[PDB]
């Protein structure tokens, strides 16, 4: 612990408990190459933290594309 | 001794004109430098787009031109006295004219 | 009656980092009109209210003919009352200045020209406020015996017969439905550079008042900001292009009030009410819309030309008998805009420096990246004093207001003490100017 | 000044610039006085706090 | 750009969107004449504010006409 | 929810927190109070240098100001502490003074 | 080192050196430290919920 | 760091931790920050610094 930071106290096995998601079969999709099946893990779950983030971006940029002419004033006649 | 008394001289012409007091400096200074003709006078463009009156002028412009005028404006009242600087009192003569 | 509580609040909206720049929209479609202030009454009230109850400072502060109409008209609870009290505070002060003006000067007349046109220079009525929306020319034309050339670009301007071929007279929007048809059609096939067509709404005697606009443009205004102001040019046509191709505004089925968040597309007119907090109904912009009707066209930058007073006729020039000013047609004066909406900014406005006062860089560089990128290339020309305006504006040698004078406005308190100094100040250092003060023993 | 102890086994002197007003020492410019000296750049700036 | 001012961000083609209304027919009513293409769009949104502030400026004389006399008083018998 | 809890405020660390509170918003977001905390600081950053660029003066040694030559507060061979933008190459491009 | 590209009408390095020498110095006392982030490791605490 | 090769150079540090946190303090420190050489001692003779 002299060359990184403490870590976390934080609930593991995220997979197994809601999975029912697309983007865990995409966290298998990353190959486990030379690491251990403890060094697996650990980049798995990093790797996780990859796929969160640009799936919540990608729903970002819809949320801010602002709402349009045509779709709107179609319905203002109902 | 007020100023009311001493009203019947300074309302005289001769604290009013500069003629004479352009002669007298012209004659001891017999050749100024010409240079750095900022804020001299007017010249009318038949341009009235306000943008290139604005571009043009500080499209590429560098090293910029101070006048004389704004020159004695910052300087503090001791500062101006002191004989390291001449063309600032060589060129204030009297208070009315610039 | 101004007191420094009351300045508190003007200063405090100069040095605004967050200025709304929506209300300042407003300001450039009234362009000083009577009528079309009444038109959009109900908007700025919503404006001047949200405002105030946001953060503790006021709006339209800068040009006069917002704050003479926000006192006469709007005298009900439209506006806070709290902040009705500092604008009442503004112009029951620069009416007691006036007042004051009037009794140095005595009654006593020279020839045909009084005295007060003679001793102090903001009654001399050859001093214009520097920017003008009625016709102020050609009533200078009219009573002048010092002969007022007026240089509009290239062609001079000396006979009031020639009103007609100078300067464009419009009127007020009522008249005008009848030749409005042909009115847009010199804004699109006639090219507005070197024109010389100058459009101006007419004046009235009764409802014009010259000093009271100098003491707020040239005395209260350049005390408070401590100079931090500039002219703005605008191009009407880039304006209202935002405000009435906007959807909602274009849209049949919307009520009288459907605040517009609601309805909206990805265009500036949210990044300018985003801005603001201000949710105005969408009828109300509908009336800013028909602004757009009787808007002059370009910003343009007329020239004034008088000769100097009879007790200055003395001079070593053929033009040292003549002393010229710069004064904007259908252009206005601006504080610091917001940091926050500097892309939006551009599309609207532009910078153009003026008279001395007038010429900051703080400001204009905030209007224009290419003053920005002049002022931090080299810092010397931060400064208000310093700070280089086009030879094709002016030349600081000749106008009324010399360098010293723009040196004093960025190096005083916010005291009103100092309020009074201005007016002091703008004594005529003339010889029949000489003994009026040692009458009165100054 | 400072030794620098770096050649050989003896030292030798040398110097940096102070480069402000601030890095004289308190014996030298006191608390007292760099407040006296920053309320005089307030006096010709006449700055508004 | 050096003599003109930036042109604004606005969402493009308010004719495709809504209309659907009368005054969309008076802007084809604009001759092309020498314009471009790209050139007569420019000005044909530009004759589209002049219509709007028209339109909304004739229904503002009818609307500070002032409530009369005659058809108010009869419907107070009511 | 830290000026209503204690009557203190946050996000004191950094500058550039600070400036985009102020000209970002202008809002009722924050409370009145509360925000008005925030505008006292950069009223005052600017009045400084407006204080500092009057005595440095105008005028130049030769193409470097003097303004860059008076107080280190202007010099730009002096930087902030904390670099989050591209200032080191901003100082090469605009420099005699060897980096 | 990874940074952001700057635009020259968005910075002012006067302002920020107005700030972290004159107004934190004396507001705060000199009490202010450097302090370095693990940036991977403060996102593990937010994703990973 | 290193204290010599600085700009900021100890006796600074002293200032800032026996401050009062006062409007005084913060023109005392940047009349503070004032470059020691010889073209600022022109500027401060205009002046009368």
């Amino acid at each position: 612990s002299n060359f990184k930071v403490r870590d976390p106290v934080i609930q593991e096995r995220l997979d197994h408990d809601y999975a029912h998601h697309p983007l865990v079969a995409r966290m298998n999709t990353l190959d486990q190459g030379n690491m251990s099946q403890a060094e697996y893990l650990v980049q798995k779950r990093h790797y996780l933290v990859f796929l969160i983030a640009h799936h919540y971006y990608e729903a970002y940029l819809r949320r801010m594309g602002g709402i349009q002419r045509r779709d709107h004033l179609q319905t203002l006649r109902d | 001794f007020g100023y009311q008394n001493a009203l019947k001289s300074i309302c005289h012409p001769r604290m009013h004109n500069p003629t004479q007091s352009a002669q007298a400096l012209n004659q001891a200074f017999p050749d100024p430098d010409g240079g750095h003709g900022y804020g001299l006078r007017y010249e009318q463009t038949p341009n009235m787009n306000l943008f290139r009156t604005f571009h043009q002028y500080y499209m590429g412009k560098n090293v910029a031109f101070v006048p004389d005028v704004a020159q004695k404006a910052l300087v503090t009242t001791e500062d101006l006295l002191h004989p390291t600087s001449h063309r600032l009192l060589r060129l204030e003569v009297h208070p009315f004219f610039d | 009656v101004i007191d420094q509580l009351t300045i508190d609040v003007i200063q405090e909206t100069a040095f605004d980092p967050a200025y709304p720049l929506f209300c300042y929209v407003i300001e450039a479609m009234i362009h000083g009109q009577e009528e079309k202030f009444v038109m959009n009454m109900p908007l700025i009230a919503l404006v001047i209210q949200t405002y105030w109850v946001n953060s503790g400072k006021l709006a339209f502060v800068n040009s006069y003919h917002m704050v003479r109409f926000i006192c006469t008209h709007m005298g009900n609870g439209s506006i806070p009352k709290e902040a009705h009290g500092h604008y009442r505070k503004i112009l029951g002060e620069l009416i007691a200045l006036e007042q004051a003006l009037l009794k140095l000067a005595g009654h006593e007349t020279v020839g045909r020209t009084p005295i007060t046109h003679l001793v102090s220079a903001l009654l001399d009525p050859h001093l214009l406020p520097p920017f003008a929306y009625h016709d102020v020319f050609t009533d200078l034309m009219q009573k002048s015996s010092r002969q007022p050339i007026i240089k509009i670009g290239d062609q001079n301007y000396d006979n009031p017969q020639n009103r007609a071929t100078f300067i464009n007279l419009r009127g007020r929007m009522e008249d005008l439905v009848n030749n409005l048809v042909n009115i847009y059609q010199t804004r699109v096939n006639e090219d507005h550079d070197e024109r010389h067509v100058l459009d101006v709404a007419p004046l009235d005697e009764n409802d014009y008042n010259p000093v009271l606009e100098k003491l707020f443009y040239y005395v209260l205004m350049p005390v408070c900001s401590n100079g931090h102001m500039c002219g703005m040019g605008v191009d009407y046509q880039n304006v209202a292009l935002t405000l009435t191709y906007n959807g909602p505004v274009f849209a049949d089925v919307v009520n009288a009030q459907d605040d517009i968040l609601l309805h909206l597309e990805n265009g500036t007119l949210k990044d300018i009410l985003q801005a603001g907090d201000i949710r105005p109904t969408v009828d109300m912009i509908r009336v800013l819309c028909t602004s757009f009707l009787t808007c002059p066209f370009v910003t343009q930058a007329a020239r004034v030309i008088t000769k100097r007073d009879p007790a200055q006729s003395f001079a070593t020039h053929e033009y040292g008998k003549d002393v010229a000013q710069t004064v904007l047609v259908n252009g206005f004066g601006a504080f610091a805009v917001a940091d926050r909406s500097r892309e939006a900014a551009e599309t609207m406005f532009y910078p153009v420096p003026f008279n001395k006062l007038y010429a900051d860089p703080l400001v204009a560089a905030t209007l224009h990246p290419l003053l920005a990128n002049y002022v931090t290339r080299l810092p010397n020309q931060r400064n208000a004093v310093v700070f280089n305006v086009p030879s094709n504006l002016m030349a600081e040698y000749e106008e009324w207001h010399k360098s010293p004078v723009a040196a004093y406005a960025a190096s005083c308190q916010a005291t009103p003490g100092a309020i009074s100094a201005m007016v002091s100040m703008h004594q005529k250092l003339s010889a029949p100017s000489f003994i009026c003060q040692a009458k009165h023993r100054m | 000044f400072f030794v620098h102890p770096c050649p050989g086994a003896r030292g030798s002197y040398r110097a940096t610039h102070r480069t402000m007003v601030g890095n004289i020492p308190q014996p030298l410019a006191p608390r007292e006085f760099q407040e006296s000296r920053g309320a005089q750049f307030d006096a010709v700036t006449n700055m508004t706090h």
